[PDB]
């Protein structure tokens, strides 16, 4: 009954690279951890289990452009970042 | 240049012997083949996306201009993207789109993990932070900065003092409009400037075609419908003919793999190049001679295409 | 100079923290020597693979039969054999060419990083390439990009020329910079303002045509000292 517990109920989820079942999808948007396809990612979270979300791109920002607004760095940070 | 191609996948037991019993019984003779075989397959196609995410992921923050496009004349319409459109691609995108233009034997394609409206958000997110603050969002945290004086300052790069830019904010306005118009009409006309990527979809078509073709040929067998060999002939001669038809398409389906990963290793050279290509003409500028398009690099703006990118120098 | 130093150590404290924790970013080596491995295994098994023969132990064929049905029992395994030696060297070119291209573009990593300073934004590691040290590791070479990020951005009004007399004024270096009331000539990528002189600006033309031009008085340096 294994496969067939994992057929049934309401968790599954119709998607463009095949239907999902198992995990449930999330309306929050985060970071792809695991890719699944079609922009859709899975991940492990709060109990614990499987969530379906859409992959967040990035932090949205609204650059403050003018034609006479300029940004001048007053501060810096030695980094260090690691190549294989 | 090239980004990626299609992610295929074939099922080695069904495209050899589709739902064949006894050809699958002969198929465990040779043993992992059809598992090493669909195991290059899965390398190709995580290496698509590998190319994808190293050439449009290298920015980190989703940027967006403001409403207010007073970049000092310069009208960048053609290339910001249209809201009014459903899809956000930009208008040139549009014409890119357009002009660019299987399941039964077991053969599958996966669908892209960046789907086209994600692509195109990020090359509008790099052409904001180019519009809007130069080169800074690429080192670091985006710093804005009016357009005309990140052109101005461009020129020095240029060995050209900004002087000359300011007494011809105008007439460089002018000349760009009437640039980004030529290409807009070159896009726009009959010619074969997308023939790079129109090739690659037509290699990869074709392939599979060939493929799919093959396995009419007989290859010295009394025939090529499986069943029908089961039919005429007992499990005896039909074990040396079945062995045959095996043999042939499994030939086959080696050539058709060796030629993937060939031209997967091309296309992921081409990928490289590209992902440098946009680190260097896009968020920087190049002393590179005729590096970033020919005569001295000022900027460049990056255009989604079809498994591709389009380059505006 | 202290401030940089310190920074620095603990940058490096960072990386070693890093590299010891339980995680692994040297993901890449153990893939290429993961699928050596595995290609390694994959030609091992193929010996037992039979390939339609009567058993995969060619004494056995060699001793259950006489050479008139052994050499063709004998010829089906030297083309199951055969063809793997073919898929598997056949790999290990592709594999090859693409360990040539990465080490190709390690040896240019290392010219123009480690050696030299690169102008190529992006190349040598995040932001603002300074220096790069290398390292050695199995069957590879890891590299630590040290870079420049800029922090702590501050507003700022602008413009893009000053008018004095008439005559216009641009930064031979900075731009032009105020705080709200007062205008200054600051350095392009650390704010360090200075008043605006002859001797970091020069003249080129009539301030009509410069676009967005802010009329603000220039300093002399030689006038204030020319007691005569
Ligand atoms: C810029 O910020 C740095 C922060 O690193 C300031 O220097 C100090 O750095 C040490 C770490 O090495 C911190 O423990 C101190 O708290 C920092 N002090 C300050 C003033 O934040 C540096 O002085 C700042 N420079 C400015 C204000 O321009
Ligand atoms: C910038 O270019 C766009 C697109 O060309 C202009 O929008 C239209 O331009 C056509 C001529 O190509 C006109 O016939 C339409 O009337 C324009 N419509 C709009 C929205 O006004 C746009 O006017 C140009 N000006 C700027 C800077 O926005
Ligand atoms: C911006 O800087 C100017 C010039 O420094 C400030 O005006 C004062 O000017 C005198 C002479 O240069 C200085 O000795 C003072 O230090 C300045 N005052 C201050 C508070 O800096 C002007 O007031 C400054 N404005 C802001 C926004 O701080
Ligand atoms: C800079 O000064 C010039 C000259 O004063 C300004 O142009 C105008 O010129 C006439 C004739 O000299 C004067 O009567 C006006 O008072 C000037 N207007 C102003 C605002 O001063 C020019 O507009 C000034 N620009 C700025 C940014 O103040
Ligand atoms: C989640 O997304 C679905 C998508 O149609 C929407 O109908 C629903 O209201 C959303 N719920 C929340 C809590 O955002
Ligand atoms: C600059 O000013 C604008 C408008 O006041 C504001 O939205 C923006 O956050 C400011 N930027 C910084 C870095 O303070
Ligand atoms: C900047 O924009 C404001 C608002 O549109 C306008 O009043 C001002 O004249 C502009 N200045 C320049 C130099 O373009």
């Amino acid at each position: 009954p294994t496969w067939r517990v994992y057929s049934t109920g309401s968790n599954v989820f119709q998607t463009r690279a095949g239907c999902l079942i198992g995990a449930e999808y999330v309306n929050n948007s985060y970071e792809c951890d695991i890719p699944i396809g079609a922009g859709i990612c899975a991940s492990y979270q709060t109990s614990q289990s499987i969530i379906a979300y859409t992959m967040s791109l990035g932090a949205e920002n609204s650059v403050a452009y003018s034609n006479n607004s300029i940004a001048i760095p007053t501060n810096f940070t030695i980094s260090v970042t690691t190549e294989i | 240049l090239p980004v990626s191609m299609t992610k295929t996948s074939v099922d080695c037991t069904m495209y050899i012997c589709g739902d064949s019993t006894e050809c699958s019984n002969l198929l465990l003779q040779y043993g992992s083949f059809c598992t090493q075989l669909n195991r290059a397959l899965t390398g190709i196609a995580v290496e698509q996306d590998k190319n994808t995410q190293e050439v449009f992921a290298q920015v980190k923050q989703i940027y967006k201009t403001p409403p207010i496009k007073d970049f000092g004349g310069f009208n960048f319409s053609q290339i910001l993207p249209d809201p009014s459109k459903p899809s956000k691609r930009s208008f040139i995108e549009d014409l890119l789109f357009n002009k660019v233009t299987q399941k039964f034997n077991g053969l599958t394609v996966l669908p892209p993990l960046l789907t086209d409206e994600m692509i195109a958000q990020y090359t509008s997110a790099l052409l904001a932070g180019t519009i809007t603050s130069g080169w800074t969002f690429g080192a670091g945290a985006a710093l804005q900065i009016p357009f005309a004086m990140q052109m101005a300052y461009r020129f020095n790069g240029i060995g050209v003092t900004q002087n000359v830019l300011y007494e011809n904010q105008k007439l460089i306005a002018n000349q760009f409009n009437s640039a980004i118009g030529k290409i807009q009409d070159s896009l726009s006309s009959t010619a074969s400037a997308l023939g790079k990527l129109q090739d690659v979809v037509n290699q990869n078509a074709q392939a599979l075609n060939t493929l799919v073709k093959q396995l009419s040929s007989n290859f010295g067998a009394i025939s090529s419908v499986l069943n029908d060999i089961l039919s005429r002939l007992d499990p005896p001669e039909a074990e040396v003919q079945i062995d045959r038809l095996i043999t042939g398409r499994l030939q086959s389906l080696q050539t058709y793999v060796t030629q993937q990963l060939i031209r997967a290793a091309e296309i992921r050279a081409s990928a490289n190049l590209a992902a440098i290509k946009m680190s260097e003409c896009v968020l920087g500028q190049s002393k590179r001679v005729d590096f970033c398009g020919k005569g001295y690099h000022l900027m460049s703006f990056p255009q989604s295409a079809p498994h591709g990118v389009v380059f505006l120098h | 100079q202290k401030l940089i130093a310190n920074q620095f150590n603990s940058a490096i404290g960072k990386i070693q923290d890093s590299l010891s924790s339980t995680a692994s970013a040297l993901g890449k080596l153990q893939d290429v020597v993961n699928q050596n491995a595995q290609a390694l295994n994959t030609l091992v098994k193929q010996l037992s693979s039979n390939f339609g023969a009567i058993s995969s132990v060619l004494n056995d064929i060699l001793s259950r039969l006489d050479p008139p049905e052994a050499e063709v029992q004998i010829d089906r395994l030297i083309t199951g054999r055969l063809q793997s030696l073919q898929t598997y060297v056949t790999q290990q070119l592709i594999r090859a060419a693409e360990i040539r291209a990465s080490a190709n573009l390690a040896a240019i990593k290392m010219s123009e990083c480690v050696l030299g300073q690169s102008k190529r934004v992006d190349f040598c590691g995040k932001g603002y390439h300074l220096m790069s040290f290398p390292q050695s590791a199995p069957h590879g070479v890891v590299f630590l990009h040290v870079t420049y990020v800029p922090a702590q951005e501050k507003n700022f009004t602008t413009a893009p020329a000053i008018c004095h007399d008439g005559k216009a004024h641009f930064p031979r270096e900075g731009v032009f910079v105020s705080n709200g009331t007062h205008w200054f000539v600051t350095q392009r990528n650390f704010y360090e303002p200075q008043i605006i002189t002859t001797d970091n600006t020069f003249v080129s033309g009539n301030c009509d045509v410069v676009i967005g031009i802010v009329n603000n008085t220039v300093y002399d340096p030689l006038q204030p000292e020319l007691d005569s």
